[PDB]
């Protein structure tokens, strides 16, 4: 039954300038049953398969260099190494400013007590957290 | 496409357990 199949969906604060820290919305309706946020990372309470999923938004007025090398990953944890799931890889610079999307989606067999995490490398270049579309979520199929 | 999807049905306050896993699997069709 759909009701007993766990969900998640978190999104990222945007009062939290500087990283990238994720927070339930006072979610009551999405219900969880057993996923856990802990430690910026999802929990997963039961063997089975997920789909696991994404979304970080980078903002930069104007182009620094021409290096700029913005990644969105997505990592798992089950005996307490990190074992990436999903990555993704974008160079918006060749003060004009810009922005980048890395959406992240794939369905992954896990264990219970999997810890998913999902992180970026400019925490300084995140924003439009506040639209909802930095979102990190779990559905178990 | 899914990308902005998913966050849309993200915020919606009034949809429920049973509904956001449709309109997520929705996105997904
Ligand atoms: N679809």
């Amino acid at each position: 039954t759909p009701s007993d199949k766990p969900v998640a969906h978190v999104v990222a604060n945007p009062q939290a300038e500087g990283q990238l820290q994720w927070l339930n919305r006072r979610a009551n309706a999405l219900l969880a049953n057993g996923v856990e946020l802990r430690d910026n990372q999802l929990v997963v309470p039961s063997e089975g398969l997920y789909l696991i999923y994404s979304q970080v938004l980078f903002k930069g007025q104007g182009c620094p260099s021409t290096h700029v090398l913005l990644t969105h990953t997505i990592s798992r944890i089950a005996v307490s190494t990190k074992v990436n799931l999903l990555s993704a890889i974008k160079s918006p610079c060749q003060a004009k400013p810009w922005y980048e999307p890395i959406y992240l989606g794939g369905v992954f067999q896990l264990e219970k007590g999997d810890r998913l995490s999902a992180e970026i490398n400019r925490p300084d270049y995140l924003d439009f957290a506040e639209s909802g579309q930095v979102y990190f979520g779990i559905i178990a199929l | 496409x899914l990308g902005w999807c998913i966050g849309e049905a993200g915020t919606d306050p009034n949809l429920n357990h049973a509904q956001f896993r449709a309109k997520i699997l929705x996105c997904w069709x």
